[PDB]
RNA sequence: GGAGCUGUAAGUAAGCUAUGAUCCAGAGAUUUCCGAAUGGGGGAACCCAAUAUCUUUUAUAGGAUAUUACUUUUCAGUGAAUACAUAGCUGAUUAGAGGUAGACGCAGAGAACUGAAACAUCUUAGUACCUGCAGGAAGAGAAAGAAAAUUCGAUUCCCUGAGUAGCGGCGAGCGAAACGGGAAGAGCCCAAACCAACAAGCUUGUUGGGGUUGUAGGACUCCGAUAUGGUAGUCUGUUAGUAUAGUUGAAGGAUUUGGAAAAUUCCGCUAAAGAGGGUGAAAGCCCCGUAGACGAAAUGCUGACAACACCUAGGAGGAUCCUGAGUACGGCGGAACACGAGAAAUUCCGUCGGAAUCCGCGGGGACCAUCCCGCAAGGCUAAAUACUCCCUAGUGACCGAUAGUGAACCAGUACCGUGAGGGAAAGGUGAAAAGCACCCCGGAAGGGGAGUGAAAUAGAUCCUGAAACCGUGUGCCUACAA
RNA sequence: GUAUGAGUAGCGAAAGACAGGUGAGAAUCCUGUCCACCGUAUGACUAAGGUUUCCUGGGGAAGGCUCGUCCGCCCAGGGUUAGUCGGGACCUAAGCCGAGGCCGAUAGGCGUAGGCGAUGGACAACAGGUUGAUAUUCCUGUACCAGUUGUUUUUGUUUGA
RNA sequence: CUUCUAGUGAGAAAACAACUGCCCGUACCGUAAACCGACACAGGUAGUCGAGGAGAGUAUCCUAAGGUGAGCGAGCGAACU
């Protein structure tokens, strides 16, 4: 996928829209990642997970990579992402800027 | 095949806790193999003199989850008897 | 099998034709012989058709 | 690992490989009953004998 | 190729990974047992051997590896009746067996129902099935031809000739070919005479050379040439391409509704890319892609170039010699030619008889003569043609879960049958499990709250939810009616 | 798919009773007592066949013609020990296969040598005990059969056991 | 298996001590609810043992060893079968 773990991305798409945060995990194979605060969901987990409540746990719900984009992180802006071999390794680039990942 | 593969594992069972008491112990081998093969890959592996080895072949035992049934692997069972004034096997 | 060992003439399937054309299949055998014949230098007993014999070729040991 | 294997003799390969034979037998036997905790050292072991024998056909 | 990964498949558990994992492509290694199965046996996936070497044990027992089926080719050694020999036997050597792709080809053998309004000739039909051999194609193919415009110049396939000429209980029906127009094109080797060598036992066999035909050729004899062109050869190299992974690849933000925007509205921007798919609803500009550009260590394949290899002679004479024999042909009996014995050629099989040979022979639909055309009884030969089990990329006024494959799903499964064989049913929660924590009734099941959700009458028998059928509530009617 | 028949036919030879227990729940499960049935069997062994139905611990969805706390059902573990038993490393009958071979449109049919093939022939172990489940298989006791090594004792070494 | 020689032969025999002896089946039902009958089916299923009294008897009746009470019941006590 473009967008890869421990990216900061912004939301340009869902409930979440505009949001921005650190990709904690990505799964290629769905073509989905999650972002930390992002789409997060009430679970009703029972007591039987080592949580002596079981209670309603909240956590962040994967969500499709093509609805967020990455944060240049020197300008602080989404922006597409192109790849440009620098020093003879190939590396993202920010459409925007050309700065490197 | 080699003497290591010959033996599989132990078996631990009620029935198989009883033989240790008496000095048997009763081991998974490799379904191809005989008992004079057993006796010697035991004595190998162990440096127990063993007197002597009886062999039963235990049938595949249908099972089945859900929709779908079939027979575990079948198994050969041994009980290797050691000689007194032998050391004893330890698991 | 019972082919002429020199000429291949085999039996082969023909037809009846009675008065009235009526077909029914019948086997038309080549006229084969038992004889004892050089092959290789050495005498054997081989299938051979008349014809293959008339012309006095083939050996007759 | 593979570089190791290669690099070692005929003899030192085939005493490996026995090495790691009992090794793989001791970890059955441990795994039979419950004294075995790293399960995936039973296919490191697998692994590595399969290479030694690979290197020891290609020689 | 560059960040996750240890399948379906959740869950723990333990781990791997920038020292580049998982993954993708090329090459290689390992590849139990049965199975042609082949050491022997056998009720497949099992049992039991011999030989040799090694191995465990003090030693027997045990274990490992290699070889050992049958027949065919060739060689060698042995070796009977029998003397020579041969047969047999042993060893080695060699190449076969079996399976497919329910397709296509050729061949052997070869139906009936059916049609004829019955039925036997005839038709179905040389079809179905069985069997053998195959090849990627097969078959055919280099005139003993087609013709008679005077000519054409191997074969195959297509259009046409034509439902014509014909065949046919002259019924039902079967049914050409040549000319013409096209696809594709390619021609070549022996036998024989003769020469040389060799061995036997003057010819007669092996090898080599020589020769390959019809306006006759060849040998043979003279001359003159030792070139000129070519190939349907090679696991021979060089080079290029291509197949099998991939890299790159433009352009959008707001506002309205919404759970969510791709939708609405306002402004934009890209286009060698407005094909397509996905994304929380319908996206040229979010993602995968597309247009376009580029990429191969390795292994194939194709095409060239080279090398090697192999074919490749002109003229003039005929005195003699050669030019495919139990063959052609004929009688008889069958069969194939569209042609059913018919006036019947032509072709083929079985049986019997049986030629000529260049002043010769065959054909021109009985047959003869004349004329014309050709040269059988030897072989090979690419392309045009037929088919698709598979692989890659696509297409559809093709199906959309009783449809479409029997099979969208663990299907040739479950199930049925002794067996061959027959043969199903069965797709859809939601955008996302967020798959209902907790509480209450109940033993549970199942419910009611409380929650998740836009929606729970989307709660897993889960989208929609028809009708039959069952039930609850009731506005009106009904216990003298056929 | 659902009706009607219809809550109808049927619930598949026969004796059960009560007390106690278990349990949410008992005519149907457990224990006990009496009663009754079979007894050349409805008992005890086995071959075939079945193929885990065996034992233990759980369960009550479905299956059980009712019920079910139970089961030959479901779930989870577990259970079959051989020199002597039966079979193979022994023999053969019928029948079958069949090197060469004979015959035959193809395919193949038949068949010698040689093999396979029991239902037969040959062949060394019994008594007791033990487990929840195996026992002529495990254990105790006492044996037998074939063979290996070693000690000792005797004899034979080529007119040679 | 027993014998005969043919062949083969330097080792033999005995006692004693120790030691070796492979593969397959072994559970369970088995005149049955577990096999063949679609069924937990009044059918069929080879061989062995198969006790007592009376009795020729394995007949017959009642019993021993041993097994079993039959997988819908409770009432009523009409027709009809
Ligand atoms: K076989
Ligand atoms: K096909
Ligand atoms: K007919
Ligand atoms: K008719
Ligand atoms: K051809
Ligand atoms: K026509
Ligand atoms: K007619
Ligand atoms: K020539
Ligand atoms: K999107
Ligand atoms: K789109
Ligand atoms: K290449
Ligand atoms: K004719
Ligand atoms: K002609
Ligand atoms: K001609
Ligand atoms: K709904
Ligand atoms: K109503
Ligand atoms: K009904
Ligand atoms: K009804
Ligand atoms: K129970
Ligand atoms: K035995
Ligand atoms: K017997
Ligand atoms: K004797
Ligand atoms: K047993
Ligand atoms: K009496
Ligand atoms: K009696
Ligand atoms: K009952
Ligand atoms: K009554
Ligand atoms: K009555
Ligand atoms: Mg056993
Ligand atoms: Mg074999
Ligand atoms: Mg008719
Ligand atoms: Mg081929
Ligand atoms: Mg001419
Ligand atoms: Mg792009
Ligand atoms: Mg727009
Ligand atoms: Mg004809
Ligand atoms: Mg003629
Ligand atoms: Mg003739
Ligand atoms: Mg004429
Ligand atoms: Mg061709
Ligand atoms: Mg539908
Ligand atoms: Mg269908
Ligand atoms: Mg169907
Ligand atoms: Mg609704
Ligand atoms: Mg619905
Ligand atoms: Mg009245
Ligand atoms: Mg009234
Ligand atoms: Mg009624
Ligand atoms: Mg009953
Ligand atoms: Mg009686
Ligand atoms: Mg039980
Ligand atoms: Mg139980
Ligand atoms: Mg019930
Ligand atoms: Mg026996
Ligand atoms: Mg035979
Ligand atoms: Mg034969
Ligand atoms: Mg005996
Ligand atoms: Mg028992
Ligand atoms: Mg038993
Ligand atoms: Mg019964
Ligand atoms: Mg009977």
């Amino acid at each position: 996928m473009f967008v890869k773990k421990g990216d900061k991305v912004k939301v340009i798409t869902g409930k979440d829209k505009n949001k921005e945060g650190v990709v904690l995990a990505a799964f290629p194979k769905q073509d989905k990642v999650i972002v930390e605060g992002v789409n997060v969901v009430k679970k009703h987990q029972k007591p039987n997970q080592a949580a002596p409540q079981g209670g309603i746990l909240e956590v962040e719900a994967p969500i499709h990579v093509s609805n967020v984009m990455v944060i240049d992180p020197s300008n602080g802006e989404a922006t597409k992402v192109a790849f440009k071999e620098v020093d003879g390794k190939k590396v993202r680039v920010s459409k925007k800027t050309g700065e490197v990942l | 095949m080699e003497l290591l593969d010959v033996i599989k594992r132990p078996v631990i069972t009620e029935k198989s806790m009883l033989a240790m008491d008496e000095k048997k112990y009763t081991f998974e081998v490799d379904t191809r193999a005989n008992k004079t093969l057993v006796k010697q890959a035991v004595e190998s592996a162990f440096d127990v003199k063993v007197a002597n080895v009886n062999i039963l072949n235990v049938r595949p035992k249908f099972k089945r989850m859900g929709k779908y049934a079939g027979y575990t692997k079948k198994r050969r069972k041994a009980i290797v008897t050691l000689t007194e004034d032998s050391k004893e096997i330890q698991l | 099998a019972k082919v002429c060992y020199f000429t291949g003439r085999k039996t082969s399937s023909g037809n009846n034709r009675s008065h009235a054309m009526n077909s029914t299949k019948r086997t038309v055998k080549p006229n084969l012989q038992k004889v004892r014949v050089l092959i290789d230098g050495k005498p054997k007993k081989v299938w051979v058709s008349t014809r293959a014999l008339k012309s006095g070729k083939i050996e007759r040991v | 690992k593979v570089k190791e294997i290669r690099e070692l003799t005929t003899a030192e390969m085939l005493d490996k490989e026995k090495q790691l034979k009992e090794e793989l037998f001791n970890l059955r036997f441990q795994l039979a009953t419950g004294q075995l905790e790293n399960t995936a050292r039973i296919k490191e072991v697998r692994q590595s004998i399969a290479r030694i024998k690979t290197v020891l056909r290609e020689q």
